């Protein structure tokens, strides 16, 4: 709407600083953080991505799991080359909804279901 | 299989041990909040273990209990071992818990895949509450009267079969030998359910595995158990006994009433009746409301929002280090918690009514306020993109 | 249908009430 | 230095003399302990023993 | 309790009964009044429980 | 103000520390104040004759300690009560038959059991001591009743029991002067004991345990830091950038 | 005998001068009192406190 | 269930080449500043509400009882 | 097979040696 967006707002564009900092000592983009096991959707948008995206997404998500078991951070250098927010999975995610969206006003079973734990 | 035996581990008469207990994965970066949970279950023998060699010398009789409990302090080798252990270990069993639970909320372990893990762990506290309630009556002293009398009468506001609820749970007129006798053999029960019930809720999150620091995906970096999380979890369970011994050879009376050493009277009341620590927040929202059966109808929605919290769904981060605002929040909501267990022990006067009934209203704001960044936060791809 | 579904799963709410007054009769409420 | 390799040439290559020493040096630990708390004790309290009572043997 | 309460009455410290002398409530959530049994004189001043 | 008393001070026991211990001869002078001042209206009746010896007498002076009393014993080959000289098994005797009898030689009030008295009110050794030596005179505008008397240390202002540790009220049998406040303090390290009659046996056992925990502590510092430092310091390579 | 407790909180008084004056004030406002109702409890409840305090340091070490 | 296909290159030492010990009182006031100048907003909302709470109550109760003072 | 016997001797003293070692307590030595 009208208050989350950072170039007519103030205070959103402090939010978006705190989390873009909190982002790069770890070398993260916001998209790693979308679980496959969360929503079994997001599990379906990576199936359809190119191989090579996948694997740099997998090989950051290592870097920052060492990173935390060190109790450190990325060094100076290497931080100033990130970059969070430039985004590989939102349209992809959008797509397989609204695809959903289709198949449930029209009659249809759904693709892939979740097991009951 | 194979042909021929190899590691004596990899057999089946030790795999449901190997698997779950010496070789299972787990993610690397795991902190020192992830290790109250073997030291909770370390808790739960400790009390099994000394009741046991309590309830070898005690007499559920009204005529014979307080002075059943100064006969195993004076007059058996070691007894005032065995009830200093029992009386402050079960305030080492609620401290260790208290702190399992606000890492899951921190970190936001109810999450997807995890809600039956979530809410088998709310039944535990629920068994925990009865269970230590239960228990402080057999000592019959004049807490052990006057507490099981405002907490059992409170059940007389429910419609019109309560009077007939609380006559039946009390076995007469009043709280009498009837009812000693009945809560002592639902006492030596009910510890056995709360075993079961922890073997059940470790099923479930060995399906999953467990959660991370970061909140993330982690399968592409795992270790296993043993060593690594065992002798760290060894570093915890020598750092609590020293802390459980200086509760028991140097201060074993800190955490009690004195009024629980006069023996129970009826005909006078004592002038101020408060519960354990470990109660008084409770405590006070039930006091909170000027309605007595709208008091009983303030504490199951307490059990309702907290079985209700894995049900709402958008949220794909889940750790609050990532998170700036929802962290502001659970600092806010741990001060109110402690202050309301503060207006728990006070007298119901002025100036604690007001400042008594705004916390019970915060405390319920948290749970409504959680699923509005449910919404507000999943526009954040689509505005902050560059 | 659907409505045959419900109009079904409603009366189990009542075969359990004829089961529901059938051993206990509370009674005050 | 010289006394590491030495206490390691002798005893633990095996694993049953291990746990004599263990065993065995559990007592001479809990003994030296056992005795510097014992004396410990009865310096900060003198004259306030049992056997310090001047009218002891004579009630009457 | 006895000598105490909002008015002196009988002060019920359990969930917070302040009661008057008359028996009655004034401020609490007791839902009745307090029971009334039978009772009168012989001559003088013992009346029979 | 005067609702749940005055508060009482903090004074220096001989038994506050964690290496502190009773004092005995103390112990002994106070059970002389109990049975010539206080066991006419207070009873104990969990302490028996046997948990004295070694404590503050030797066996042969409770063996005639405890033969002054005389106590009811069990039905003979006749099937009637009795009286026996006291052994060492014995209770301390009852002033009074029941807790009726006990009302009604007091004006009606309570005297309570002792046997636990320091633990079951707040701050209850400071409390014992300032009550005993406490019995002033009332402040301007207060009234206090016929047979009731002005202690402020009494939650009230108003206690049922008249002031009885009067100067020279014991004989001390070492030669002490037997002070109001001499008196005061020997009841209390008497009654400090009664309640609490393992704290020699606690104290010294909490130190021997305390100390070698905090040894396994040092071992298990190092033992988690040696298995963990080939992770701790390894290298990695991954081939991303950004 | 004199008592060792009553001598010394006859030499605690040149110390709390303050707490005493505020007592011999309040007996002054209920001079002649008229319906009862006007008492002294709480100025009487903060001198007691004063001298307690440092009876409480020097008492022990003065009994056998 | 617990596969991701992976390439990687890792070095490692042996426990018996390393320092164990001296690397906790390394550069402790760097490491004390490191976490107080990053959660000083998370014990401001923890201790603010509870100080400010315990001196109202505090300053109710000292004129009440100076108004009860004949 | 022959060491296997010894080395069944040697912890087969440690019992001997370790329940003559938590009861009766010669514990000058
Ligand atoms: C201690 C609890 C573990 C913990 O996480 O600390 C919690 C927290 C700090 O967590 P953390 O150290 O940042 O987590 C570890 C790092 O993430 C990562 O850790 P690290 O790599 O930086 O290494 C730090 C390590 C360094 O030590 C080493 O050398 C090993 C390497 O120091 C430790 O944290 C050892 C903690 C001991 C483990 C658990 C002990 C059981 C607690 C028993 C007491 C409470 C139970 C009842 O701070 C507290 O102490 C809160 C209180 C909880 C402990 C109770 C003790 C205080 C009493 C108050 C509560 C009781 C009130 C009664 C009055
Ligand atoms: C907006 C929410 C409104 C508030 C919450 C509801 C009212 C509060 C009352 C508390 C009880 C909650 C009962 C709800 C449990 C079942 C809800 C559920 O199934 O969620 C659906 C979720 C995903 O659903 P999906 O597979 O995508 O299909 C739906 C498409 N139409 O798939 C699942 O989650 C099911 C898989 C996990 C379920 C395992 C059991 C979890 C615990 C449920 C029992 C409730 C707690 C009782 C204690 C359990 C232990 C005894
Ligand atoms: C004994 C406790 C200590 C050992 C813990 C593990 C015990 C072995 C049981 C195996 C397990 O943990 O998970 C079983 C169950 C199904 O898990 P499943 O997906 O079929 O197995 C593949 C997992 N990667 O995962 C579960 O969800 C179990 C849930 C509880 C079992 C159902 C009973 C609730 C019905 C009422
Ligand atoms: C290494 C060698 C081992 C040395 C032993 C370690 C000492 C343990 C510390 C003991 C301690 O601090 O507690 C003592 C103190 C007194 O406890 P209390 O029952 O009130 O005794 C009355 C004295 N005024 O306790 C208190 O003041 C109560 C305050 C609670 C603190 C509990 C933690
Ligand atoms: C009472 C005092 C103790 C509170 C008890 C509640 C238990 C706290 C829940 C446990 C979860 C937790 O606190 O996580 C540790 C977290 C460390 O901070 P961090 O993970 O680095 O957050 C990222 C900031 N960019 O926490 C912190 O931010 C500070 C560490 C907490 C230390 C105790 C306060
Ligand atoms: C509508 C009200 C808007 C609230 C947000 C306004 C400020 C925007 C914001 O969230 O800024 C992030 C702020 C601090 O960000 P950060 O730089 O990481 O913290 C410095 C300490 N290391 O993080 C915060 O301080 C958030 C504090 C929580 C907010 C308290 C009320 C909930
Ligand atoms: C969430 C867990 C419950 C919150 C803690 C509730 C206790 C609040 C602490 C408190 O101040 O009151 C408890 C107790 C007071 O003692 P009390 O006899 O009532 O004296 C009247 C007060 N002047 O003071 C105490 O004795 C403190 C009891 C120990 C508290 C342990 C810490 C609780 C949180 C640990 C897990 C996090
Ligand atoms: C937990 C549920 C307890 C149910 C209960 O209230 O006990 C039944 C109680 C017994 O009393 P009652 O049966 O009337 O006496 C013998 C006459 N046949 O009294 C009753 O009969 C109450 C009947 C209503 C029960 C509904 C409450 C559930
Ligand atoms: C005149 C008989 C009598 C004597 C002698 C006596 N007491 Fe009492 N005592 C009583 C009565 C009556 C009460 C009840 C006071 C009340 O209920 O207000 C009481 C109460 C007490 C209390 C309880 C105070 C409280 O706050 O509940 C203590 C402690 C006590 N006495 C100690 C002693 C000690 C110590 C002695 C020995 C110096 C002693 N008493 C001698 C009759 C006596
Ligand atoms: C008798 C009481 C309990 C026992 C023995 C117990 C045991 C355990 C154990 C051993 C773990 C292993 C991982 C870890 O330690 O973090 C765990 C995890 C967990 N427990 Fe408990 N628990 C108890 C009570 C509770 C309660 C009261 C709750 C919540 C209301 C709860 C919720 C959880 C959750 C959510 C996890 C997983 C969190 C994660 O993996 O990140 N448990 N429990
Ligand atoms: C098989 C398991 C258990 C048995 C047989 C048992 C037995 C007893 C007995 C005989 C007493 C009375 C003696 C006394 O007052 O000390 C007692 C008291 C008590 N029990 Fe247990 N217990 C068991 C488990 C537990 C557990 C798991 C808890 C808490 C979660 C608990 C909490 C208590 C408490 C709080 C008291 C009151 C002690 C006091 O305050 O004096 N018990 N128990
Ligand atoms: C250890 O027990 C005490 O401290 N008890 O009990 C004798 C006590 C003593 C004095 C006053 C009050 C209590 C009880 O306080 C509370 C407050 C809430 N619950 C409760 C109990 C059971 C259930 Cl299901 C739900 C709520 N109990």
């Amino acid at each position: 709407q009208s208050f989350i967006d950072p170039k007519k707002n103030w205070f959103a564009a402090q939010h978006m600083k705190a989390i873009s900092k909190r982002l790069r000592r770890f070398g993260l983009r916001y998209d790693d953080l979308y679980d496959p096991y969360y929503d079994l959707d997001v599990k379906e948008a990576l199936n359809r991505l190119p191989k090579e995206v996948v694997d740099a997404r997998h090989q950051r998500l290592k870097r920052a799991m060492d990173l935390s078991m060190k109790h450190e951070y990325l060094p100076e250098d290497l931080q100033a080359m990130q970059t969070p927010f430039r985004g590989y999975l939102q349209e992809m995610l959008a797509l397989v909804k609204r695809e959903k969206a289709e198949r449930e006003s029209l009659g249809g079973l759904p693709l892939y279901q979740r097991t009951i734990p | 299989m194979r042909n021929q035996r190899f590691s004596l581990l990899k057999q089946p008469i030790s795999s449901t041990l190997n698997q779950h207990l010496i070789d299972y994965p787990t993610p690397s970066n795991l902190s020192y909040w992830w290790g109250f949970g073997s030291l909770a279950g370390i808790c739960l023998v400790i009390q099994i273990v000394t009741g046991v060699f309590l309830a070898m010398h005690y007499t559920p009789h009204v005529d014979l209990a307080f002075n059943s409990v100064e006969h195993v302090m004076r007059d058996v080798e070691g007894g005032w071992l065995l009830r200093y252990m029992h009386a402050n270990g079960a305030s080492m069993f609620l401290i260790v818990v208290h702190l399992h639970i606000f890492r899951g909320l921190y970190h936001a372990s109810y999450s997807s895949p995890r809600e039956f893990v979530r809410c088998l762990g709310v039944v535990i506290f629920l068994l925990m509450i009865v269970t230590a309630f239960t228990g402080y009556v057999p000592p019959w002293g004049q807490m052990s009267f006057w507490g099981a009398t405002v907490i059992t009468s409170l059940a007389s506001a429910i419609p019109v079969v309560g009077d007939t609820i609380v006559t039946w749970l009390w076995g007469g007129f009043s709280v009498d030998n009837a009812t000693l006798n009945r809560f002592f053999s639902l006492h030596h029960l009910l510890p056995f359910i709360l075993v079961g019930a922890s073997l059940l809720h470790l099923a479930a999150l060995h399906q999953y595995g467990s959660n991370n620091p970061l909140g993330v995906h982690s399968e592409m970096d795992q270790i296993s158990f043993y060593p690594y999380f065992y002798v760290k979890d060894l570093v915890g369970w020598v750092a609590f006994a020293i802390f459980f011994s200086i509760w028991i050879f140097y201060a074993p009376n800190v955490l009690g009433h004195p009024d629980n050493y006069i023996p129970a009277n009826p005909m006078p009341t004592p002038p101020h009746i408060v519960p354990e620590w470990y109660f008084l927040p409770i405590h006070a929202i039930l006091r909170s409301i000027p309605d007595k059966s709208g008091g009983v109808a303030a504490i199951a929605p307490v059990f309702i929002c907290l079985l209700a919290l894995p049900f709402f769904k958008s949220m794909y981060v889940r750790s609050s280090s990532f998170r700036p605002i929802h962290q502001g929040i659970f600092w806010l909501l741990l001060a109110d918690r402690l202050l309301l267990g503060w207006i728990g022990c006070q007298p119901v006067e002025a100036p604690f009514v007001t400042i008594g009934q705004i916390p019970p209203l915060v405390f319920f704001l948290f749970f409504a306020i959680t699923p509005i960044p449910g919404r507000v936060g999943r526009g954040i791809p689509n505005s902050y993109t560059d | 249908i659907q409505p045959t579904d419900v109009k079904a799963a409603a009366m189990w709410g009542v075969a359990a009430a004829t089961g529901g007054l059938y051993l206990i009769q509370p009674w005050g409420w | 230095g010289g006394i590491f390799e030495a206490l390691y040439k002798v005893l633990m290559r095996r694993n049953s003399v291990y746990v004599t020493f263990v065993i065995a040096g559990a007592f001479v630990g809990e003994r030296a302990v056992d005795y510097g708390v014992h004396k410990l004790w009865e310096h900060n309290n003198v004259g306030k023993r049992y056997e310090d009572i001047s009218v002891l043997g004579q009630r009457q | 309790l006895p000598n105490a309460g909002d008015f002196g009455g009988w002060f019920c410290p359990c969930h917070g009964s302040h009661y008057d002398i008359s028996g009655r409530i004034r401020k609490g959530p007791a839902p009745y009044n307090l029971e009334v049994p039978t009772y009168t004189f012989l001559e003088e001043n013992k009346l029979l429980i | 103000e005067a609702e749940h008393g005055l508060a009482c001070p903090s004074y220096p026991w001989p038994h506050q520390g964690i290496l502190s211990s009773y004092d005995h001869a103390s112990i002994r002078r106070g059970h002389q104040v109990y049975t010539q001042v206080c066991a006419s209206c207070h009873s104990m009746s969990l302490i028996s004759y046997r948990d004295l010896v070694g404590v503050a007498y030797t066996e042969e002076e409770v063996k005639a300690m405890a033969a002054e009393i005389e106590v009811v014993d069990g039905p003979n080959d006749e099937g009637e009560m009795f009286t026996r000289p006291g052994k060492l098994s014995d209770r301390f005797p009852q002033p009074y038959a029941n807790e009726a009898a006990a009302r009604f030689a007091n004006g009606g009030a309570y005297p309570p059991d002792l046997s636990l008295i320091t633990k079951a009110p707040h701050n209850g050794q400071n409390y014992v001591f300032a009550l005993l030596t406490g019995y002033r005179d009332p402040p301007a505008g207060v009234s206090i009743r016929e047979g009731l008397h002005y202690n402020p240390y009494f939650p009230g202002g108003a206690i049922a029991m008249p002031k009885m540790l009067n100067d020279g009220a014991v004989e001390y049998e070492d030669g002490t002067p037997a002070t109001e406040s001499q008196m005061g303090k020997d009841v209390v390290s008497f009654l400090s004991w009664a309640a609490e009659p393992e704290m020699e046996e606690r104290k010294l056992m909490g130190f021997k345990w305390i100390f070698v925990l905090t040894l396994a502590l040092l071992q298990a510092g190092y033992y988690r830091r040696l298995r963990w430092s080939v992770l701790k310091s390894r290298k990695l390579v991954l081939d991303v950038v950004n | 005998p004199v008592d060792q407790k009553k001598y010394l909180e006859e030499s605690c008084k040149p110390k709390c001068v303050k707490a005493l004056l505020e007592y011999q004030a309040c007996v002054k406002r209920i001079q002649g009192d008229e319906t009862g109702n006007k008492h002294c409890t709480g100025q009487y409840f903060d001198y007691w406190s004063c001298i307690d305090k440092c009876v409480a340091q020097k008492l022990f070490s003065k009994l056998k | 269930k617990g596969f991701v296909p992976m390439k990687a290159v890792t070095y490692g030492l042996s426990p018996f080449q390393q320092k164990i010990m001296p690397g906790l009182w390394k550069d402790l006031p760097t490491k004390i500043h490191h976490k107080v100048s990053e959660n000083w907003i998370s014990a401001t909302l923890l201790l603010g509400p509870l100080v400010g709470v315990y001196s109202y109550v505090q300053n109710y109760q000292e004129k009440e009882k100076l108004s009860h003072r004949y």
